[PDB]
């Protein structure tokens, strides 16, 4: 079970310049495709092994439709200025997050595709992938000219056509990578926070991908009071780190276990401080 | 592959 | 590689009649719209139909049906109840992203309709016409004859105008008119 | 609501080596703006584009052409050079921009310029109406008058009937364009004929008067004119015929 | 409305004196995306560092990861400096290998 998505953001700059649109594309939680409007290149380019492989006229398509849409984004930051009368003195961000959802049999589940301004959801297409819902009155005009443009009919042919039979081709053509499972390597560290406290960490190292599920048990029991859990982070080498911790009374550090669920596990991994 | 730019803005 | 191909230079039906008129693109790009423009007599360029490529097959608009086959990149245009109004030249076109992300065009040649009326009672002749300040200069007209026959010429410099339909609102009668004169016989001509 | 595409000059004829600049202006705030001819097997040939105000880029057939987008409003197209080559139909055209991917393009009516070797080859029409044939009317109860203007260059020509004064255009059929008196030659003077059909009783009336007239294109008054002959300017020829119930 | 920036300031690989490595700094849930983020060794900048490509996550929010080349010692120091409109003044992050 996999998923494809691009995200692209335009910034306005007004008076340094026209804006500064970016995409990047994703399968699963690797990325391998990026346009940013401001570089030498301006080409869609390659940021994953698999893809490099695509030929000339991939990378022009992608190239000219992106542009294509850089465009309109430009002229929509000027549109929404108009709905929200804002002055041209701001910078404001268009944001668009799409893509779609294949099962392991390989068959279409869902698509997606939200916009939103300033960092707030402007539009937003229904898992119908059939209606609009706009967040606000600017949005519902859009919602007007989407409704008659006809738009999600667009939306749809994507999601359910080309963005899954190309998401298949680029898992075929990426297995080794992105059908790897990476197990998480786990140690544990312990911070005295004073003579009567201390806070045990549970590490988790190199896994792939970066959906992972750590809990604590104390005496063999579920325990979420004390807890702190991170936002999992990037290695660098397309693989995630993520710890967990419990503040424990000292003495008994021997009764808390950290618990590590991973796709890339058969069993579930178990810890306890050594010292 | 990204999508085809939309025919209507906003 | 966008060619867009019509392959009909000149299509001729009769009124109160169906007609399609063949229209095939060729690209490899997959972000197309495919259009159809009007030309009538008078030059203008009337925008008819947009398909996009994410499009539904069928596209009805009054009189006016359009059939969208992307498997065989065919986008073809037919006309029911034909009224002579249609003749004219029909253009079909298709827009795809060029380099700067911008849409541009790439045209077909045309297809050229000429929709002839319905000569409910023939009554083909030829008439001399004298001129209206007595030069002896004199023209012929060939009038009132069917809608399926034609016209060529036999004594070059002697020439023969096209067919020419004509509407007496009116008397709600259609009649067909094609003229001819020498600089030098009336008859012997139309041959 | 809105113009549309405009486009000026309608006609022109020049000299080889003369030059000119044909306007186009667009009143739809498009960002797109181009400049095609259209020519018999051809179709439609974009010479020069401009997606935006200060820019413009070559088409498919830019060499003899150049162009200016001064202006959003304005696209400008210049002949430095009059060749025949570049005798034809010009076609401006506009397109919203990428609000608007989708748009079609709008076009304009067409400037129809001619160019030619020798300005003492144009000439106005010789304009000349021919009465019904009493055969006509004994035989069907109607009458066909016919006009024919003759002997003009360029092809440039409107022509209209005028009964008792007024324009009309029921019972009227003129050719979609003129013929050649001799197609074999690349500067043929033209003929273009026209019918009017009336009741007989109509035709017969001699309170009604027709009149054939004849708009022509020629040259312009800042053109020379060393010839001897009226100089073939712009200008209207007309014949006339009163009913007669002879 | 405007969301200020998560930090975390961490190696790649575990570290080890003498030993290759990549020095990152994740910023995330922030917005707008103008950010200033550089890499101290001692207190100074560091020249030739890289970010990822701009994304965001589910709630609209930004992340960037800043990374470069660099081999940990007893001695050295190590940070990340983040600038953002939501700061009266740059935030550091202490680098601590033994968290």
């Amino acid at each position: 079970s996999h998923s494809m998505r691009y995200f692209y953001t335009s910034v306005s700059r007004p008076g340094r310049g026209e804006p500064r649109f970016i995409a990047v594309g994703y399968v699963d939680d690797t990325q391998f495709v990026r346009f940013d409007s401001d570089a030498a290149s301006q080409r869609m380019e390659p940021r994953a092994p698999w893809i490099e492989q695509e030929g000339p006229e991939y990378w022009d398509q992608e190239t000219r439709n992106v542009k294509a849409q850089s465009q309109t984004d430009r002229v929509d930051l000027g549109t929404l200025r108009g709905y929200y009368n804002q002055s041209e003195d701001g910078s404001h961000t268009i944001q668009i997050m799409y893509g779609c959802d294949v099962g392991p049999d390989g068959r279409f589940l869902r698509g997606y595709r939200q916009d939103a301004y300033d960092g707030k959801d402007y539009i937003a297409l229904n898992e119908d992938l059939r209606s609009w819902t706009a967040a606000d009155m600017a949005a519902q005009i859009t919602k007007r000219k989407w409704e008659a443009a006809h738009a999600a009919e667009q939306q749809r042919a994507y999601l359910e056509g080309r963005c899954v039979e190309w998401l298949r081709r680029y898992l075929e053509n990426g297995k080794e990578t992105l059908q790897r499972t990476d197990p998480p390597k786990t140690h544990m560290t312990h911070h005295p926070i004073s003579d009567h406290e201390a806070t045990l960490r549970c590490w988790a190292l190199g896994f792939y991908p970066a959906e992972i599920t750590l809990t604590w048990q104390r005496d063999g029991e579920d325990q979420t009071q004390d807890t702190e859990l991170v936002e999992t982070r990037p290695a660098g080498d397309g693989t995630f780190q993520k710890w967990a911790a419990v503040v424990v009374p000292s003495g008994e550090e021997q009764r808390y276990t950290c618990h590590v669920q991973h796709e890339g596990l058969p069993k579930p991994l178990t810890l306890r401080w050594e010292p | 592959v990204v999508v085809g730019a939309g025919g209507v803005g906003k | 590689a966008q060619k867009v191909t019509q392959a009909q230079t000149e299509i001729s039906v009769v009124e109160k009649e169906d007609v399609t008129l063949d229209c095939v693109y060729e690209t490899r790009d997959t972000a197309y719209y495919l259009f159809w423009y009007k030309q009538p007599p008078s030059g203008e360029l009337v925008f008819l139909i947009r398909q996009p490529w994410w499009g539904e097959q069928n596209e009805i608009s009054g009189r006016y049906s359009w059939n969208f086959q992307k498997s065989t990149s065919s986008f073809n245009f037919t006309i029911t109840a034909s009224q002579v109004v249609d003749s004219a030249v029909y253009f079909c076109a298709m827009s795809v992203p060029s380099g700067d992300g911008s849409y541009q065009f790439t045209f077909g040649k045309g297809t050229k309709l000429s929709v002839i009326p319905n000569i409910q009672n023939p009554d083909p002749a030829v008439y001399q016409l004298r001129d209206s300040k007595s030069s002896d200069k004199s023209v012929c007209l060939f009038t009132d004859f069917d809608s399926q026959t034609n016209v060529s010429q036999s004594k070059d410099s002697v020439y023969i105008t096209d067919k020419c339909v004509l509407d007496m609102r009116s008397m709600d009668f259609k009649s067909n008119s094609a003229v001819a004169w020498s600089n030098k016989a009336c008859a012997n001509a139309f041959n | 609501m809105n113009a549309g595409v405009t486009q000026t000059p309608k006609f022109r004829v020049l000299k080889t080596g003369q030059s000119m600049t044909l306007l186009c202006a667009q009143d739809m705030n498009h960002e797109y703006m181009y400049w095609y001819r259209q020519d018999p097997g051809m179709g439609l040939r974009l010479i020069h584009y401009s997606v935006g105000e200060g820019t413009t880029a070559k088409g498919e057939v830019p060499d003899g052409y150049n162009v200016s987008r001064l202006k959003k409003q304005n696209f400008l197209l210049g002949l430095e050079s009059a060749a025949p080559s570049q005798t034809s139909v010009y076609f401006c055209a506009s397109k919203v921009g990428p609000g608007q991917h989708n748009s079609p393009l709008h076009f304009g009516n067409g400037t129809r310029l001619t160019v030619t070797e020798d300005l003492n080859k144009v000439f106005p029409p010789e304009v000349a109406v021919f009465e019904p044939s009493e055969a006509e009317i004994s035989h069907t109860q109607k009458a066909t008058l016919v006009c024919l203007a003759t002997g003009f260059y360029p092809d440039h020509v409107e022509l209209s009937w005028w009964v008792n004064g007024k324009e009309v255009h029921s019972g009227v059929c003129t050719d979609p364009q003129p013929l050649k008196e001799q197609p074999a030659l690349n500067d043929s003077r033209y003929a273009l004929s026209s019918r009017l059909r009336v009741s007989a009783t109509f035709w017969q009336d001699p309170r009604n008067h027709f009149r054939c007239q004849v708009q022509f294109y020629g040259l312009s008054e800042n053109d020379e004119w060393t010839q001897d002959r009226a100089k073939p300017v712009t200008q209207i020829v007309s014949a006339e015929a009163w009913g007669r119930a002879d | 409305i405007q969301r200020t920036p998560k930090i975390q300031v961490y190696s790649r690989h575990p570290a080890e004196n003498g030993k290759s490595n990549f020095l990152n700094c994740y910023v995330s849930g922030f917005h707008p995306s103008d950010i200033e983020v550089d890499l101290l060794k001692n207190g100074e900048r560091i020249e030739k560092v890289e970010h990822s490509d701009l994304s965001f996550s589910k709630d609209w929010s930004f992340y960037l990861l800043y990374y470069t080349e660099f081999t940990p010692t007893e001695k050295d120091e190590y940070a990340c400096r983040v600038n953002h409109v939501t700061l009266s003044q740059p935030k550091i992050v202490k680098w601590d290998r033994d968290m």
